[PDB]
């Protein structure tokens, strides 16, 4: 990363502090990434962390030249998806095969799929953008999830 | 740095930044040269 970008990461490293000593928890590194033009899956994470439960992953902490080369190591990086693979990938609540995509359903796969999405999570990203049936555009919800 | 610059000079594929990043391609361990602190971005290099 250039040293501008990374001055950037910098800053949105020591935001994020606790005792106030250079020092991030496991928790913000994939969110902080995440706005760090990456949307690295918690799977992908885990292994750069070394799988902790949910105790060590609240209490374990990072520092910058730990954080900085997880964020690369996950940044230059291998499959990550385009147009074509999320329509498909998104055509994932067809019901018939329709063009349109299920209310409940797009709620619940978020629910009851790998990386489990709070209610919160769900509800977020799917609202609106059914209609008065239920039925949502996925070529348009693609587009919305893959640049936004 | 003199001579992957010499060879960078001549180099379409070459960027300040690919200069920077074949430096620490070729030297990196040795016990007289630094990389930048993290500003790869700026793209620099810290040298004894």
């Amino acid at each position: 990363f250039s040293e501008e970008q990374t001055a950037e990461f910098k800053e949105a490293f020591q935001l994020f502090d606790r005792t106030g000593d250079g020092k991030i928890l496991y928790s913000q590194c994939g969110d902080v990434m995440r706005a760090l033009g990456q949307n690295p899956t918690n799977a992908e994470v885990m292994k750069v962390l070394g799988n902790p439960k949910s105790d060590e992953m609240n209490l374990k902490t990072l520092k910058f030249e730990q954080f900085l080369p997880m964020m690369q190591t996950i940044a230059k990086n291998k499959d990550q998806g385009c147009f074509e693979d999320y329509v498909e990938g998104l055509r994932v609540f067809d019901k018939e095969g329709n063009g349109t995509v299920m209310g409940a359903e797009i709620r619940h796969v978020l629910v009851t799929l790998g990386e489990k999405m709070t209610e919160e999570e769900v509800e977020q990203l799917v609202a609106g953008h059914e209609d008065s049936n239920g039925c949502i555009n996925y070529e348009e919800l693609v587009r919305m999830v893959l640049s936004g | 740095v003199l001579a992957l610059l010499d060879e960078e000079c001549w180099f379409p594929k070459a960027t300040d930044t690919s200069f920077v990043e074949k430096l620490i391609q070729e030297q990196g361990n040795h016990a007289k040269f630094q990389k930048s602190k993290q500003l790869k971005d700026k793209t620099e290099f810290c040298i004894l």
